């Protein structure tokens, strides 16, 4: 609920380059500046003779908002012989996937084709580049001697990638073994130490890889998507991967052990061709330190009040439990054909309430297919089924839909304000947007009405002026505030009180405030973080019995407190926001004595 | 098939020397030529591939050069563990073919063989048959010939020979020659002689005995 | 019962319940059952209670027997109704359907032409004449067309070497044409020999991954009404003939195609699907949308290995059916006739239009009064038999805009136009009577026997002032 | 840390067949071809063929097209070769070598020796060799007529290593014959006893022979 949508950071790339198809954060391992990594897989490069080789850009944060390409590889196609290229980098879609662990940056070209040494072929084995510091090495685990559809010739390695917490690379290629798909995991230490540019198929030791299986599993697309998380409690991150065509298009999600690639758990979709497994994510959403699985099925069709199927998408949320089971719940989209669930981005603890949160993208929702991103906050029971915020894209295109939200990445506090921030990509408009998280003010309010029971015959107060003999009672509203992170010490609240609120317009109001002789009383206040309960009292009174013949319904004292947000800003320009989960209104009710 | 030929089947070098091994192909192999080291125990290691590329782990001393049909391996600062046989192999077309191999031996000052002749054991004679054994040990260079003379005549029929790999401590070789006969044929003649012809001397070294005598 | 909290206005009273009414002038809580209001004084001329009602605009009788004139065919009755609905009240419409004896039939033969369908081409050299001759016994207006599909001609779904591009079977060797997405070859026509000739001139293509791109071809065949040649007021049979599963949705992402299908016709000058390499495969939801919108009935004629998959697809697609195809299409004629006969043997209702948020109940009554079932389809009926349907419609809450809705049989063009209009206002509401004496000297307006007070005046008759 | 472990020596009669293994470790066995090489005793290297382990596809030199058959077990990362219709020309050492790429083979097994003869297991006859009736003295030991290889020979239980020249075995009427010479100081024999220790494991043979005269 606390993301700043009024003035987000906006980055642009070359038109038609799909700038924003992939997004990530960059955290150089020197506590240095932070950057944004943005993939532009159709961008033209200076590589000799290469058309739309693609590139990955590093973007400054708020220093200039400038992006510059990262030089992973400045060369063209190697030659097996004169006029006989060894590889084909044009339209290789370099940057279709980008992942960054501390210094390391991993970017891949899932449509890189390579000839072979035996015969003139064009096989999309895919390739990746890993840059640590000055060191940059090529990582093409599927560029083996296992040539063809039957082998890994069409593996498209790098289609999806991730880093484990122990500096292992998780990579997926959906084309291996007649599109059964494949997962491969290699130690970054191996990837760099064993690199030899003279060797096209590098023998990495300690490599983990799924194996070819029976033909019944063909065309399953294992490795279409990947995520990492521990699911046997041994501290070793395990491999989650979507398999969207498995189970005769019901879709599946495989989990393999991150130590030996042994199969651990399986998920299966519920509807044909829902693309169950298009996206997967792993993050502990309920604070039990057990990673929870999120699975997207952006084509899942719901049933409507009229009984009509409507394609809205669906996300499954599977809470891991110590017993090894999973506690699953579904989450349906809101707009037809919006493809809710195409992207699922762990956000860390966005509102810093103690539970991790998550963003789910409907890249083709909103007005004119401008895309929508939903924010879901976590809690002890699981994920809050109602989104606490809705992010909309402001940009429209004319060739391919903006796809705002097609890619996302959160869980990084780029402005060091104490709250994680979110990157949203929109490759259809060659745009990438950074949303910064505003600090959250938890507010403790209180309202006391004494005496509670009121006797009209009782009269121990006097009205303003010479008027006398009115029944009265006291009201004492209180307010207290605190917060986490970069916040000012002083806060200017606006409180309002209303007596006999429940009576609708055109109905007599029995209670009035003493001074104002009106049922409403406004008030500006000022409180500091962690400060004491700042209170204030005033007196209210009842009208004469002759003016109202309703002595049955109770009299509610309503209190509403609002905060002028602009005054409590920060050097960032980032205003705080009131905790949306604590209601900003409280009410106590008094009663009329009867005899 | 591509014919790989290593003209020099064997060469001698000293520690620290530069050794260059040649290899020629019957056709242009487009630099797809590799070099392998085989040590006397049968162990095989890859040294060079694609004519100049060091395989992971092999020392910088080894280097490759060439193009078209002519290629060569180079060992600068030859080490003691470099004494081995070296094969070239073309990989440009199937079937993969190897060169005959070039053998690198340590250099040494010429030495004369210590030759010893032995009569057939009494155990063997009771079995029938008699073997006369001649040991010619610790000589350099390797080339050496042996001739068996019984009564001044060359038998050249039942002789079997065996050589040792070059010794490591010293750089010498050794030779075992065994003339096997029947007990009858052995007991028919009296003298038995083992003649060695080595380059270390123009006069063949001779060792002999007389069956009757003792 | 209907005098619960709130309900202080006639409009507010009407909203709480469908059977509640309002009173005028009390010759409190007037909201209650009409009988109670009459019991407590509210006279007939003053009580206010709107009720759901139906107005029949077009109810031409169903046509009986074969019609020589296409304009006298009536297969659904009524044809136009107005439904005025009180919020929370339900009305049950009676809809009668009857299939005419002679009804034109369009059939588009959409065929997988990957390498495994070479034998299939050889056994259907005279399908056009055989099929049209058997259909002549059933309908006097049968037309048929032809189209073919293989696959999106991009990597990684095809070999992309020059030799394989020019001839994707050059490695066999065998003569195959370069891979293509969808070729619309023959628009719908009655010339069956023309269908035979084109089939005889067809050559196979090939590709490298088993799932084929026929869903692209289905989309184009359903949407391109003019180029395909679908005519109004006739059956639209799209016969999908393949021996492999189908790519769908974001499968194309492997080829770098990440722009969703747009459900528009994209047949170029060569009558080839031009967006094959540009747009994703259609999703099931997208195909459903355009198949229903274009009144196209899909027939999956697939081999044994694929039946279970396509049957599951057919469960989702309205009107879709599946037939078991031999490995050489030797029985395709029998499949088509069986599917057609089953279609002429059924009547399934379909509700299209602005139906989101509406509650609908369907009770199907076939075999005149003998059988009642809570479905939207009647089966096992002879042509000429009539299938009746009770369609109950309810609007939960009040709305402003009216809803345009169509009720039609699946596969037929005959449609019942239905306009659902809300009635959650009272007749007394229109007589404002502003600044009336009955509300404390013009301090309010007398609307329905109650004072609606002006701002700053609270009370039953606006007698106290803020 | 790539290692190719090949099976032990094979013996077979003429016309029979043998099957040898090659277990790989240190790399993903399925992603790299396995080559096989033949080397006759004292001869050069001969390329047999290769196999794609994950697909079973093979290519052979025209020579061995009917001689050798290559297979692979992926679950155990093991390549196999079977030599059928054996002759004496098939007696040789057979190596397995992983495919580097670039037309080279980067890692080699230790080799599996194959021996093809009709002879059956035979124990050795150990004969002492004393000189005929002077600073150093050369004694000898003749191990004749055993099968199969190997035989182990030591002098005084291996106490005498320097000055020992044990020669490789030779074929002799289809049986192995081996000899060894030991050289000691003339004053240390026959004052001290020198014994030829011979062991033929294939025959559970252990013989100790002394050199008296
Ligand atoms: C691929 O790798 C897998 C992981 O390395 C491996 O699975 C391992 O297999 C071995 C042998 O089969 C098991 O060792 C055996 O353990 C049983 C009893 O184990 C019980 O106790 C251990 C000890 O608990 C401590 O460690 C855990 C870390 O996981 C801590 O959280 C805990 O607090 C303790 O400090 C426990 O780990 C085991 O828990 C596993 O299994 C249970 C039951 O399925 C799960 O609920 C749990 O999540 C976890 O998966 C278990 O309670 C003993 O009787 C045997 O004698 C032997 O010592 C390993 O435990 C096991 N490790 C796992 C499953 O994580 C696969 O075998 C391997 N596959 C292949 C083909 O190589
Ligand atoms: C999660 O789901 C995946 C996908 O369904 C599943 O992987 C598959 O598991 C099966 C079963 O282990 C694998 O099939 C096996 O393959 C081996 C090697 O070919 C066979 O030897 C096995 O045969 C044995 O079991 C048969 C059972 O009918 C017996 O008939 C037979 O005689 C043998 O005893 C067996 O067929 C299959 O290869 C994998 N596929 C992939 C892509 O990995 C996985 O097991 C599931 N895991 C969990 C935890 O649910
Ligand atoms: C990167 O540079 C390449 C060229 O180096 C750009 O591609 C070229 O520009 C457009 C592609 O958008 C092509 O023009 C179009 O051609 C088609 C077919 O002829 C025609 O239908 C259109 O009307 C238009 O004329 C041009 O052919 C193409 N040339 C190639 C691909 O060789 C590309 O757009 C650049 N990309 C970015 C992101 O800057
Ligand atoms: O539909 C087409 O056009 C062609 C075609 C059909 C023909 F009847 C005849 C010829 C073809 C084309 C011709 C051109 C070609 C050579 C280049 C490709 O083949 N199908 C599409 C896919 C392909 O099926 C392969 C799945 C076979 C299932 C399988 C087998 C083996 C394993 C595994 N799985 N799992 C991995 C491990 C081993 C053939
Ligand atoms: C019937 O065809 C006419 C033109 O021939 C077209 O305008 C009309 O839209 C078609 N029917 C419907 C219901 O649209
Ligand atoms: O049972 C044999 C079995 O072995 C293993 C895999 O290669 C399978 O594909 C094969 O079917
Ligand atoms: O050999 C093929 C056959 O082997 C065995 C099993 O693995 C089967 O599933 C497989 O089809
Ligand atoms: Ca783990
Ligand atoms: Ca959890
Ligand atoms: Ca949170
Ligand atoms: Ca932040
Ligand atoms: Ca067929
Ligand atoms: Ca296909
Ligand atoms: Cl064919
Ligand atoms: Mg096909």
């Amino acid at each position: 609920f606390n993301l700043d949508v009024d003035s987000p950071a906006e980055y642009s790339g070359p038109e038609g380059s799909y700038f924003g198809f992939a997004v990530d954060f960059f955290v150089p391992s020197a506590s240095s500046r932070m950057f944004l990594l943005v993939g532009a897989p159709k961008a033209n490069t200076t590589q000799p003779g290469i058309v739309e080789g693609g590139q990955v850009l590093k973007c400054d944060w708020s220093s200039t908002r400038r992006c510059q390409p990262i030089e992973f590889d400045a060369t063209g196609n190697r030659d097996y012989a004169k006029d006989d290229p060894l590889e084909f980098k044009s339209h290789q879609w370099f940057g279709a996937s980008v992942r960054s662990k501390q210094d390391k940056i991993l970017a891949c070209a899932p449509l890189y084709h390579w000839r072979t040494e035996m015969k003139q072929e064009r096989e999309p084995v895919g390739t990746c580049f890993l840059q640590d510091g000055t060191k940059t090495v090529e990582y093409a685990p599927c560029r083996s001697q296992d040539i063809d559809a039957d082998g890994q010739g069409f593996c498209q390695g790098g289609f999806s990638i991730d880093f484990t917490k122990a500096d292992r690379v998780l990579l997926g290629g959906p084309g291996s073994f007649y599109w059964q798909g494949q997962l491969i995991s290699d130690q970054v230490a191996e990837i760099v130490s064993k690199y030899d540019p003279n060797v096209y198929s590098i023998k990495y030791n300690n490599q983990l890889a799924t194996r070819t299986a029976q033909a019944i599993f063909d065309d399953s697309y294992l490795g279409y998507s990947v995520a990492v998380g521990d699911f046997n409690g041994d501290g070793i991150d395990d491999f989650v991967s979507g398999v969207p065509r498995a189970a005769r298009t019901l879709g599946m999600v495989y989990i393999y052990d991150g130590k030996n690639m042994s199969s651990l758990y399986n998920f299966t979709g519920e509807q044909m061709a829902a693309y169950f497994g298009f996206s997967v994510a792993a993050t502990d959403i309920n604070g039990d330190d057990y990673a929870d699985v999120f699975i997207g099925a952006p084509l899942f069709m719901d049933r409507g009040s009229d009984g009509k199927l409507q394609e809205v998408g669906q996300v499954s949320v599977s809470l891991q439990r110590a017993s090894g089971d999973f506690q699953t719940t579904k989450l349906n989209g809101f707009e037809v054909f919006a493809r809710f669930g195409s992207a699922i981005a762990p956000l860390g603890d966005l509102d810093q309430d103690g539970f991790n949160d998550i963003a789910i993208a409907a890249p083709y929702g909103g007005e004119d297919k401008k895309g929508i991103v939903y924010i879901f906050n976590g809690r002890s029971t699981g994920l809050n089924a109602v989104p606490s915020q809705i992010l909309e894209g402001q940009w429209a295109a004319r060739s391919c839909p903006p796809s705002f939200g097609y890619s996302m990445k959160g869980a990084t506090d780029i402005d060091k304000n104490g709250y994680p921030d979110l990157i949203v990509g929109a490759f259809g408009v060659d745009r990438a947007i950074l949303y910064r998280a505003r600090p959250v003010i938890t507010v403790n309010a209180g309202l006391e009405v004494y005496p509670s029971i009121l006797n009209q015959d009782n009269k121990t107060c006097s009205l303003p002026g010479t008027a006398l003999k009115v029944s009265c009672f006291n009201v004492r509203f209180c307010l207290k505030a605190d917060g986490k992170g970069v916040l000012p010490r002083k806060l200017n609240f606006q409180v309002e009180l209303l007596l006999d609120k429940l009576k609708q317009k055109g109905a007599i109001r029995r209670a009035l405030f003493l001074y104002s002789r009106s049922p409403s009383h406004s008030k500006n206040m000022t409180i500091s973080r962690g400060g004491l309960m700042q209170c204030e009292e005033l007196i209210a009174y009842l009208r004469d019995e002759s003016e109202f013949r309703d002595k049955l319904t109770p009299i509610t004292i309503f209190m509403e407190y609002r905060l002028d947000y602009r005054t409590a800003a920060d050097t960032t320009g980032l205003q705080p926001i009131l905790n949306q989960f604590t209601p900003a209104n409280i009410s106590r009710q008094a009663h009329i004595l009867l005899d | 098939d591509i014919q790989m030929t290593q003209t020099t089947s064997s060469l001698s070098a000293s520690l620290g020397d530069r050794v260059i091994i040649s290899c020629r192909a019957s056709q242009d192999i487009s630099n797809y030529l590799s070099w392998y080291q085989q040590k006397p125990d049968g162990t095989v290691k890859l040294l060079i591939f694609y004519t100049s590329k060091l395989h992971s782990g092999v020392p910088s001393r080894f280097s490759g050069s060439g193009s078209g049909t002519d290629y060569s391996l180079t060992i600068s600062n030859l080490d003691q563990e470099d004494i081995a046989t070296y094969f070239c192999q073309q990989g440009n077309t199937f079937p993969y073919t190897f060169g005959g191999g070039t053998k690198v031996e340590m250099r040494r000052a010429d030495a004369a063989p210590t030759v010893s002749i032995f009569p057939p054991s009494s155990e063997q004679l009771t079995s029938g048959g008699a073997s006369v054994v001649c040991f010619l040990n610790n000589f350099y260079p390797k080339d050496i010939n042996v001739k068996w003379k019984i009564d001044g005549s060359e038998r050249q029929n039942g002789v079997l020979n065996s050589w040792t790999d070059q010794d490591s401590k010293d750089s010498t070789y050794s030779f075992s020659s065994t003339l096997t006969l029947t007990k009858d044929e052995y007991e028919r003649h009296n003298s038995y002689t083992c003649e060695a012809t080595h380059k270390t001397s123009t006069s063949p070294i001779v060792k002999s005995f007389n069956r009757n005598e003792c | 019962g209907c005098a619960l909290g709130g309900a202080e206005t006639c409009e507010d009273c009407l909203l709480i319940g469908p059977q509640c009414a309002w009173c005028a002038q009390e010759n409190g809580e007037r909201c209650d059952t009409p009988a109670n209001l009459l019991a407590k004084g509210c006279q007939l001329n003053f009580i206010e209670n709107p009720v759901s009602q139906v107005e029949i605009l077009k109810n031409k009788p169903l046509s009986v027997g074969r019609q020589k004139n296409s304009s006298d065919i009536v297969q659904i009755a009524p044809q136009s109704l107005i439904l005025k609905l009180r919020p929370g009240g339900a009305q049950t419409l009676q809809v009668h359907v009857r299939q005419t004896e002679d009804y034109p039939v369009d059939l588009y033969y959409l065929m997988d032409l990957s390498a495994s369908m070479d034998d299939d081409l050889n056994t259907i050299k005279e399908l056009g004449s055989r099929l049209s001759k058997e259909m002549s016994k059933l309908t006097s207006n049968f037309r048929l067309g032809f189209g073919s599909f293989v696959e999106k001609p991009v990597s990684p779904f095809v070999k992309t070497t020059p030799e394989e591009i020019a001839n994707p079977c050059s490695s066999i060797p065998y003569f195959c044409l370069p891979t293509f997405g969808f070729k619309h070859i023959l628009p719908l026509t009655n010339d069956a020999e023309r269908f035979n000739e084109i089939v005889k001139n067809q050559k196979i293509s090939a590709n490298i991954d088993t799932p084929e791109g026929g869903f692209d071809a289905i989309m184009q065949a359903a949407v391109c009404k003019e180029k395909i040649g679908w005519r109004n007021d006739s059956l639209h049979l799209l016969v999908f003939v393949s021996d492999a599963d189908s790519h769908f949705g974001m499968d194309s992402k492997l080829a770098g195609i990440v722009c969703p299908n747009d459900g528009l016709c994209h047949l170029d000058s060569k009558n080839e699907y031009s967006m094959s390499t540009v747009l994703e495969y259609p999703t099931i939801g997208q195909l459903i949308d355009k198949l229903v919108q274009n009144n196209v009935l899909l027939i999956f004629a697939v081999t044994q290995e694929q039946v279970h998959l396509y049957e599951n697809y057919a469960k989702l697609i309205p009107g879709a059916t599946v037939g078991l195809l031999q490995k050489d299409s030797g029985n395709i004629l029998q499949l088509i006739i069986s599917a057609y006969e089953e279609l002429r043997s059924e009547v399934e209702l379909e509700v299209l239009g602005d139906t989101e948020g509406l509650n609908l109940s369907f009770t199907a009554i076939c075999n005149n009064g003998t059988l009642f079932q809570h479905q939207k389809k009647c089966s096992h009926m002879k042509v000429g038999d009539t299938a009746s349907f009770s369609v109950t419609v309810n609007i939960p809450h009040c709305e402003r805009r009216s809803r345009h809705i169509i009720i039609k049989p699946v596969g037929l063009g005959d449609a019942l136009e239905l306009l659902v209009s809300p009635e959650c206002n009272c007749d007394c509401q229109k007589e404002v009577e502003v600044n009336s004496s009955k509300c404390h000297h013009g301090n309010g307006s007398f609307q329905c026997g109650v004072c609606a007070c002006h701002p700053g005046h609270m009370g039953p008759r606006c007698e106290s002032g803020h | 840390q790539v290692q190719l472990q090949q099976s032990g020596a094979e013996l077979a009669e003429p016309g029979a067949s043998v099957k040898m293994s090659c277990k790989a470790s240190g790399y993903t066995f399925s992603s790299f071809w396995m080559h096989w090489v033949k080397q006759r005793p004292g001869q050069g290297l001969e390329w047999i063929g290769y196999i794609n382990p994950n697909s079973g596809y093979t290519e052979c030199n025209e020579i061995f097209r009917d001689k050798a058959t290559m297979t692979a077990d992926t679950s155990s990362s093991t390549a196999y070769m079977q030599l059928s219709g054996l002759t004496s020309e098939d007696s040789a050492v057979y190596y397995c070598a992983s495919f580097l790429g670039r037309g080279a083979m980067d890692y080699w097994g230790q080799g599996t020796s194959v021996t093809v003869s009709s002879a059956k297991t035979t124990a050795p006859s150990v004969y002492p060799l004393a000189p005929v009736c002077g600073s150093s003295v050369t004694l000898g030991c003749l191990v004749k007529g055993y099968f199969p290889e190997p035989v182990t020979l030591t002098w005084n239980s291996g106490s005498l290593s320097a000055g020992v020249h044990t020669f490789p075995a030779v074929l002799q009427s289809s049986l192995y014959t081996l000899s060894s010479s030991v050289t000691v100081v003339a004053s240390t024999w026959p004052s001290q006893s020198i014994t030829c220790n011979v062991a033929h494991p294939a025959s559970s043979t252990k013989v100790d022979k002394k050199i008296e005269p």
